[PDB]
RNA sequence: CGAAGGUGUGCUGUGAGGCAUGCUGGAGGUAUCAGAAGUGCGAAUGCUGACAUAAGUAACGAUAAAGCGGGUGAAAAGCCCGCUCGCCGGAAGACCAAGGGUUCCUGUCCAACGUUAAUCGGGGCAGGGUGAGUCGACCCCUAAGGCGAGGCCGAAAGGCGU
RNA sequence: AGGACCGAACCGACUAAUGUUGAAAAAUUAGCGGAUGACUUGUGGCUGGGGGUGAAAGGCCAAUCAAACCGGGAGAUAGCU
RNA sequence: CCCGGCGAGGGGAGUGAAAAAGAACCUGAAACCGUGUACGUACAAGCAGUGGGAGCACGCUUAGGCGUGUGACUGCGUACC
RNA sequence: GGUUAAGCGACUAAGCGUACACGGUGGAUGCCCUGGCAGUCAGAGGCGAUGAAGGACGUGCUAAUCUGCGAUAAGCGUCGG
């Protein structure tokens, strides 16, 4: 069957990657809350 | 002040597995098992020092009923005829004299004959 | 279909009392070559009743 | 039930069953000794021996039906040609079959089944 | 002398094993290497080996002989399990364990 | 000249317990009287880990199918070679995008991984391998749509939009 | 010409059997419907939770839907077990 | 050094206070699984114990109807929360 | 003494049980602290276009990761210790 996740690696960099992220106010603080917890990979990017 | 109980708990399981040796499988190895098996013959224990008693006379009675009808008289007139002879001697001797010396028992029944006569 | 009750290491070793393994009573032993063999069968020689049977 | 039948299915349909007595045949016949399981080795027997004994007369009839029934012709040729005159004097018992114990990877009973006379 | 050899971390149940070792306990060792020689288990080639050290072990360590040797104990005890996931239906797993066994013979002469 | 702990034994107390000591253990322990508590577990379809049971049972994943010879090897139904057989053939062949990312090739190893064995492997280790003016991306151009200098609007955040 | 007819790809899913700790958290097999259209499909894009979208089944909105998910208020409250 | 497949694993030798500290490594409980020994068990019915109790085995003693383990047979007895 | 009869009867353990001994599995217990928890006294309370926080890639006689550093790259100069 056609499983949920369908990858697409520009969809993927649009939706969730570090820009996207950083174009709005919430997804920097997304960033923030994973700078705060310390994340190796701040986001799905690369 | 954090304390642990291993040590403690370890020595009351112990015990309890200790009291259950020669019990079937888990009876003697698994102490949830192990305890309820301990705690049933320590009430069995306790019933039966009350029944020990009970069963030790029925014995003692059937021997003597035994020895007096060989020696022609049933054991309720034999008990009778010795309170009328005032012999207080009870069942557990009655019992041992019946097997052990089997002539003191045969005038015990003739002193006891002689009351009731 | 699924037990009510675990049952015992004792019936467990009584279901297992017939998984015993039988030795081989015995071996044959070839006349020419004194290998042993299951009867019946050649030797690891190549060897049958008396005669080299396999090229090796 | 089975009573009184003759055949080992072998886990196999007809079909392959056939095909592969076939190259189990030539097999022998090219080789002389091939180790192969036993119960296949016991009904080898009723498929080479009969070639051999259709061998002892050599003739374009006789040639066709054992192409028919092993579609080689170096088969055909060395059944006719060499284990046709090298039993015509033996009355059947054409292959020996010689247990040689246990295969290792499924330890399925093993046997050699030879030609009787092979003289290499 | 009682000479030892072992196979510990072997490739088998214990169960699976002790059907062979059962075989050969008690037994003289050229009659235990026949046995094994002839017995149909992978278990018998597992056997076989600690067998057949425990004999060099007795004749490089311990003494000599061979023809005096007998299979004096023999038992086999559970190692550690591995432990891997068999995936089942409807996104079930399975824990299966891939069981091992020490294998031990004791060999000896008086 | 053997602490805690572990494991036995013997004695002892109405009980929770206590004392002694053998063995293990190999460095801590602690009387007494007071003091303070994460102070006592068998249950909570309790939590975590370990280990049983069913059981050496079901199953080993399309019923396209194997057979033999030779080779290598400790070992070969499964690897290599070869002869046949059978299966797909608008595919079960071939070339890509997407996605994955070294799975490619070679040598070497077989613990684990592979639902079996394995000498084999998309497994382990090592080394090698991707060569562009013309292919593609980058690039020029724009679509939907996005962002959007100023701006309009909006408690703030922001929203819309040139 | 045709929301035309038969019928493969393609899209679907009427029946039966299998399967029901599956080969598979919806499939397989044999048949079945549509198959130039209100078709189908690739890539990208927009719509965000009392909100969306809905040829409307309360259907679908990441195996979750009579109000998604995540985190928080939060150790809600539980005259109940 | 030896068995083993130029394995895994093991036995020796050696190191060390110790390898019953050998890297799966201080201590090394329990469940759980085994080997060995003693006793019991194949005419026997049930919470598997308890009270009684022979026989056998094994340690004491000096005779002494004591210890340990087992437990035929028999009275009673339907777990825990 | 022999036979026959008729009473009675040990010795079996495929396996199982109990106990003891020796082991295996397992990693509790005790002992241990380079790590944490809570505070006290003091400090410092900001960093950043002189390019931050945080990262990516690189940097060694270096295959990897960590730490440090930044093509002057586990480091350069200078003044002191
Ligand atoms: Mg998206
Ligand atoms: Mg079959
Ligand atoms: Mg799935
Ligand atoms: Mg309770
Ligand atoms: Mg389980
Ligand atoms: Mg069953
Ligand atoms: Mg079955
Ligand atoms: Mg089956
Ligand atoms: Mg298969
Ligand atoms: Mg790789
Ligand atoms: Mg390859
Ligand atoms: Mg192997
Ligand atoms: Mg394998
Ligand atoms: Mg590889
Ligand atoms: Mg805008
Ligand atoms: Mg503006
Ligand atoms: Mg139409
Ligand atoms: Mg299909
Ligand atoms: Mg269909
Ligand atoms: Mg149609
Ligand atoms: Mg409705
Ligand atoms: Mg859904
Ligand atoms: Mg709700
Ligand atoms: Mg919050
Ligand atoms: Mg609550
Ligand atoms: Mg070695
Ligand atoms: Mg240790
Ligand atoms: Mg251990
Ligand atoms: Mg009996
Ligand atoms: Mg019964
Ligand atoms: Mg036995
Ligand atoms: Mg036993
Ligand atoms: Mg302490
Ligand atoms: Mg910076």
């Amino acid at each position: 069957m056609k499983r949920t996740f369908q990858p697409s690696v520009l969809k993927r960099n649009r939706s969730h990657g570090f820009r996207a992220r950083m174009a709005t106010k919430n997804g920097r603080q997304v960033l923030a809350r994973r700078r705060a917890k310390g994340r190796a990979r701040l986001t799905v990017s690369k | 002040a954090r304390v642990k109980r291993g040590v403690i708990a370890r020595a009351r399981h112990k015990k309890i597995l200790k009291q259950a040796k020669g019990y079937y499988g888990a009876r003697s190895r698994v102490y949830r098992v192990a305890f309820q098996a301990v705690i049933k013959a320590g009430q069995y224990a306790y019933r039966d020092r009350r029944q020990r008693k009970r069963q030790f006379r029925q014995l003692w009675i059937a021997r003597i009923n035994a020895a007096a009808r060989q020696n022609g008289i049933s054991y309720s007139k034999f008990i009778n005829g010795l309170k009328k002879a005032s012999v207080e001697i009870d069942r557990k001797i009655l019992a041992d004299i019946a097997v052990f010396d089997k002539v003191a028992f045969t005038a015990l029944v003739e002193k006891a004959k002689a009351a009731l006569a | 279909a699924v037990q009510q009750n675990k049952p015992t290491r004792s019936k467990r070793g009584m279901r297992r009392s017939h998984d015993a393994l039988t030795a081989v009573t015995s071996l044959s032993v070839d006349k020419t070559s004194g290998e042993k063999h299951l009867r019946h069968h050649i030797t690891a020689d190549g060897y049958y009743r008396g005669r080299k049977v396999i090229a090796k | 039930m089975r009573h009184r039948k003759s055949g080992r299915q072998l886990n196999r349909n007809s079909s392959h069953r056939q095909a592969m007595f076939r190259n189990m045949a030539g097999s022998l016949v090219r080789h002389e000794i091939i180790k192969t399981t036993l119960p296949k080795a016991k009904e080898l027997r009723r498929v080479v021996e009969p070639l051999i004994t259709l061998a002892k007369t050599d003739s374009v009839a006789n040639r066709r039906l054992a192409f028919a029934r092993t579609r080689d012709n170096e088969i055909v040729a060395k059944l006719f040609n060499e284990l046709g005159p090298r039993f015509a004097s033996r009355a059947g018992g054409y292959t020996r079959i010689l247990k040689c114990g246990f295969r290792a990877g499924d330890n399925a009973p093993m046997a050699y089944i030879e030609l009787v006379d092979r003289s290499e | 002398m009682e000479t030892i050899a072992k196979h510990r971390h072997a490739r088998s149940s214990a169960q699976k094993v002790r059907l062979v070792a059962d075989l050969i306990r008690g037994k003289k060792v050229s009659q235990a290497l026949d046995i094994l020689t002839y017995t149909n288990k992978k278990a018998a080639v597992l056997v076989k080996k600690v067998l057949e050290s425990a004999i060099a072990n007795a004749e490089h360590n311990d003494g000599a002989d061979i023809d005096d040797l007998k299979v004096t104990k023999i038992f086999v005890d559970e190692g550690p399990s591995m432990k891997r996931i068999m995936p089942r239906a409807k996104g079930r797993a399975d824990r299966i364990l891939k069981r091992t066994s020490h294998i031990t013979v004791v060999v000896s002469d008086r």
